[PDB]
């Protein structure tokens, strides 16, 4: 009856055990929202998209700062400020990436709403397993848990890197030391 | 359910299997409120127009017709051809063809039996049975889509950088 994460709180009604990373940590009861097209399905899809985006962004920042930029690309070690140097010399790359992300996000929203309507697609599912790393069950749950935990950690990390780069105008590991 | 192209999206519910080049790609559901034959005709018309346009752009940046008016790049050829009246002739004959097309598409939508884009233009055969016709229709659709995207890229690159045939 009590949430596993917060023993002083009752179990959130909509979070039983199903989703990976579920420990009952919903103090504000946001999982019970059923308005403005927002429900547990939409919240989970948003959480998974945030997890994946944060993982990609944190990996990119760390890669560029440690191993350096790719040939022909600007340096500076400040990832929040090197973006304007890339846009100053290769605006077409940024524009094409933005257009591609826009199209993919329109497709993602359509897929999310459709799967919410005629329930056949789990939240965050895009059938993207080209290498077959999660075919069999009893490993899919473990992979989902790993992805969720890594994505939450990378969300926090990427938000921290964004704020550090905006404020200190220095690199992430530069702030570290 | 679970359209072939986008495996996580539902089938567009208007494209089951009985159209050439039908991989179930309609995420925004254009076929849900527009006739399928109308959209097919529009797509095939775009394919043919853009194939001709890409070939003409690339060729005219290499080979020029005799005369001083034909000595401009394809990027600047529009303002020269419109002034000389060269594009007026193309406009006149294209308008004639498109009025006949108005009649044809109206008849196709109101029964008839004319397949979308089927003008029966076939001096040579190149398509003897149903299988050959289907294969060549798929080839035409794929080549036309590729040429539409290719002309888009060619025009955008040439406008961005006023370069010759290599528009990099
Ligand atoms: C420009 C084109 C474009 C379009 C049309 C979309 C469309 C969409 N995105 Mg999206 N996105 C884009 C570009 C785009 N994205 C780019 C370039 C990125 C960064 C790589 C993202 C990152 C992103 C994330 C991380 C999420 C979406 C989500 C969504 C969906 C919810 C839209 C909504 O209600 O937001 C309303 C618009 C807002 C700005 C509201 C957000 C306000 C928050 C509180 C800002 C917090 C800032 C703090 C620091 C929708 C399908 C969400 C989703 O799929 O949920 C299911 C989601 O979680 N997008
Ligand atoms: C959220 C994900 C994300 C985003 C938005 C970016 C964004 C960027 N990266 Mg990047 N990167 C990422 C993840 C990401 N990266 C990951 C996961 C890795 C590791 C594989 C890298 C490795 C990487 C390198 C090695 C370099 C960049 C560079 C760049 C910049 C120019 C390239 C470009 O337009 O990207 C779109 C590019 C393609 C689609 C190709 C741009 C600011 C370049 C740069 O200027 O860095 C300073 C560069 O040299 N990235
Ligand atoms: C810690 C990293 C990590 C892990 C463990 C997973 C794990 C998973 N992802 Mg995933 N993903 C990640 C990062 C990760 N992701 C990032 C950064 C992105 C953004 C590019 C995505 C984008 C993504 C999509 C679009 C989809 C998945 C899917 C999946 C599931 C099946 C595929 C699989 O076995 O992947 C195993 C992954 C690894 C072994 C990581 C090796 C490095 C599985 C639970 C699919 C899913 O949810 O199906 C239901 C799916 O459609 N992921
Ligand atoms: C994900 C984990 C994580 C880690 C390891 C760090 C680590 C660090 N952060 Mg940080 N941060 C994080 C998340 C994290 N942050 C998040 C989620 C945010 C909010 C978006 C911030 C916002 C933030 C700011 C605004 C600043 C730091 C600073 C720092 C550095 C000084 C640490 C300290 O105690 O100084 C005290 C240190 C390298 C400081 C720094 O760069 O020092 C020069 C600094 O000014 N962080
Ligand atoms: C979308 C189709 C299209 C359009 C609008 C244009 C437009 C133009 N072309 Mg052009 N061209 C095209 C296709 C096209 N071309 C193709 C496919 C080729 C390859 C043979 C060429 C080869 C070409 C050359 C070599 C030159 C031009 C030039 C020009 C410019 C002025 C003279 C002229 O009209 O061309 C004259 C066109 C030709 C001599 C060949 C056209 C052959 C046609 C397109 C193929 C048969 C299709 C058939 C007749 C369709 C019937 C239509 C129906 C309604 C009845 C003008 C901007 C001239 C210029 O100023 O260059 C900058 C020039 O020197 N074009
Ligand atoms: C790769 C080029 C290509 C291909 C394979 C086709 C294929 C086809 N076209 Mg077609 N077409 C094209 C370009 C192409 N088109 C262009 C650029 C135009 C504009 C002038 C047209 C205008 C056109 C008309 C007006 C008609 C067709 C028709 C046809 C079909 C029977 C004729 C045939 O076998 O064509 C053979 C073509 C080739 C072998 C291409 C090589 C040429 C060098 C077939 C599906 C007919 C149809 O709808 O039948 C069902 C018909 O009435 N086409
Ligand atoms: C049909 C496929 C195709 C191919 C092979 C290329 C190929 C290329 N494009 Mg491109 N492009 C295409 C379609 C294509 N484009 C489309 C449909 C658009 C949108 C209209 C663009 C918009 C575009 C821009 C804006 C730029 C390129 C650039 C480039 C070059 C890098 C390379 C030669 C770049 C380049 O070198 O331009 C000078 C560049 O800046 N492309
Ligand atoms: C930003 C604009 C907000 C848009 C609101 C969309 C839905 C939000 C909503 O209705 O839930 C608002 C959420 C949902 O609140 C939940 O509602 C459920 C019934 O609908 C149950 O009653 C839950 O117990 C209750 O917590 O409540 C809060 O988050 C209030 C927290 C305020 C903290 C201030 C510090
Ligand atoms: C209606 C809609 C879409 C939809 C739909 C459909 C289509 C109807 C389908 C469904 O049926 C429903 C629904 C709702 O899904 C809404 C669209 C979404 C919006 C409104 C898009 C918002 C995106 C904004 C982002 C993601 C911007 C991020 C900015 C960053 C800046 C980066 C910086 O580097 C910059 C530039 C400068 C640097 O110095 C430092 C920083 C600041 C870090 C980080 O990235
Ligand atoms: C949109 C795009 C790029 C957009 C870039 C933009 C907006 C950038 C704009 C800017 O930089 C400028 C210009 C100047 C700056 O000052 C301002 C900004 C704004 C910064 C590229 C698309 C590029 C699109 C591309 C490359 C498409 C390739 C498509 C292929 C290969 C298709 C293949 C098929 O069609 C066939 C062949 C057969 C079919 O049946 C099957 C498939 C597979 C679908």
């Amino acid at each position: 009856e009590r949430s596993k994460s917060l023993p002083f709180l009752m179990k959130p009604k909509n979070l039983d055990g199903s989703m990976a990373g579920d420990v009952g940590f919903d103090p504000l009861g946001l999982s019970e929202i059923n308005d403005v097209g927002v429900d547990l399905y939409w919240l989970r899809e948003a959480e998974l998209k945030h997890c994946r985006l944060g993982m990609m962004a944190a990996a990119g920042i760390l890669f560029v700062e440690i191993l350096g930029p790719a040939p022909g690309f600007p340096a500076g070690k400040s990832q929040m400020d090197v973006f304007w140097k890339v846009y100053a010399e290769k605006p077409s790359l940024i524009g094409a990436s933005l257009a591609a992300i826009a199209i993919l996000e329109v497709i993602s929203g359509v897929a999310t709403t459709q799967g919410r309507q005629n329930g056949d697609r789990a939240p965050g599912d895009y059938n993207f397993d080209p290498l077959g790393f999660g075919k069999d069950p009893a490993k899919f749950k473990d992979l989902q848990l790993k992805e969720v935990k890594n994505g939450r950690l990378a969300m926090i990390a990427a938000a921290g890197m964004i704020l550090q780069g905006v404020s200190t105008h220095q690199g992430a590991l530069e702030n570290l030391s | 359910e679970k359209s072939k192209a986008v495996p996580f999206l539902p089938r567009p519910a208007a494209l089951d299997g009985s159209v050439v080049g039908d991989v179930g790609f309609d995420p925004v559901g254009f076929t849900s409120w527009l006739p399928l034959s109308y959209l097919q005709e529009a797509e095939i018309k775009h394919c043919r127009i853009a194939m001709l346009a890409t070939l003409g752009w690339i060729v005219a940046d290499f080979v020029h017709l005799p005369g001083a008016v034909h000595e401009v790049s394809s990027l600047a050829a529009h303002d020269v051809a419109v002034k000389s009246g060269a594009l007026a002739q193309i406009l006149i004959w294209t308008s004639i063809a498109e009025a006949i097309s108005v009649i044809a598409i109206s008849q196709m939508l109101e029964g008839s039996g004319r397949q979308p884009g089927d003008f029966k233009f076939d001096p040579l055969n190149f398509a003897k049975d149903e299988k050959s016709l289907k294969k060549m229709q798929l080839s035409e659709l794929k080549n036309g889509r590729l040429a539409m995207l290719a002309f888009s890229g060619i025009v955008t690159q040439a406008a961005l950088t006023g370069h010759a045939f290599p528009y990099m």
